[PDB]
């Protein structure tokens, strides 16, 4: 999902 | 989507692509459920953390399309959007509980061979399809890996993206991860030394989780690529928006606005 | 519903996609 979630 | 495969042609004609305007770059992915309303991720449009903040003024969607690419004359359509609406209970501030949007298009699209709208589930399809095993399909034109090399980056496909995945125990999805998991989300995916592999990715959210009815052989939308933590790991499932428990809210966006 | 669900290059020609059926096979196990 969204990088570094 | 990791370790899927190329989408057939018209394979998903409810698949939409949502861009913002200028600068013009493709943000998530989205569904089309009726010629007037296309449905995606809250997260897609509300985010601070990531970037995501717009209205319809910011943003357009282009629908009917398979190669990132190249332009489909005569098959891709482009609309603008003429509001959003985001659920009222949408949380963003702790595990994005009720991940949900809803975008009404300005003039509705024309469907054709490539375009045509996804079923919403009713109570049947939901207590008989949302069972622990079943496989669904996840569609996107997200990155194709977590991770990026020197000479290898986290990879975009120029044509959309497909693959099955088995909706996963909710117990096995809870001890997965530390973020709380509420009813109105399922995970999905394969288990560690199942063999099989596969996810969505960066760039998939907002995109349909669709299963096939065997009663009535119509696809419905179970579910929206929601969260995950990185990419096809062993042990992470990928987290999707529970449609069905979000159909209340649905049905009042479409009956109070329209089309 | 209308007419959802239904693509117009499977569906409503009797075409199967090459992986629905690997959807429909999960039903059983
Ligand atoms: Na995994």
């Amino acid at each position: 999902x969204x990088p570094x979630f | 989507i990791v370790e899927g495969s190329d989408a057939e042609i018209g394979m998903s004609p409810w698949q939409v692509m949502l861009f913002r305007k200028s600068p013009q770059e493709l943000l998530c992915g989205a569904s089309l459920i009726s010629d007037r309303w296309v449905l995606t991720a809250a997260h897609c449009l509300l985010y601070p953390p990531w970037d995501k903040n717009f209205t319809e003024n910011d943003l357009l969607v282009r629908i009917g399309k398979h190669s990132r690419t190249r332009y489909e004359a005569n098959i891709e359509k482009i609309s603008m959007l003429e509001k959003i609406y985001i659920h009222p209970r949408y949380n963003w501030r702790e595990n994005l509980d009720r991940d949900i949007a809803l975008m009404k298009l300005k003039k509705p699209v024309a469907f054709s061979d490539y375009i045509h709208p996804v079923c919403l589930p009713d109570r049947e399809t939901a207590a008989s399809l949302l069972q622990a095993g079943y496989k669904g399909r996840v569609t996107g034109w997200g990155n194709l890996k977590e991770t990026w090399t020197a000479n290898v980056g986290k990879g975009q496909p120029s044509v959309l993206q497909v693959v099955n995945l088995p909706i996963v125990e909710r117990p096995v999805c809870k001890d997965s991860t530390r973020i709380r998991i509420t009813d109105n989300m399922f995970c999905a995916g394969y288990k560690p030394d199942e063999g099989k592999r596969g996810d969505a990715c960066e760039g998939d959210s907002g995109g349909p989780f669709v299963m096939k009815s065997p009663f009535n052989n119509r696809w419905y939308q179970m579910g929206i690529v929601s969260w995950g933590e990185g990419c096809d790991r062993d042990g992470k499932y990928g987290f999707y928006t529970h449609v069905f428990r979000l159909k209340k809210w649905i049905q009042k966006v479409i009956d109070q606005f329209g089309e | 519903e209308a007419d959802c669900g239904l693509r117009p290059l499977f569906e409503k020609k009797s075409l199967e996609d090459k992986t629905e059926r690997e959807l429909l096979e999960s039903y059983i196990d």
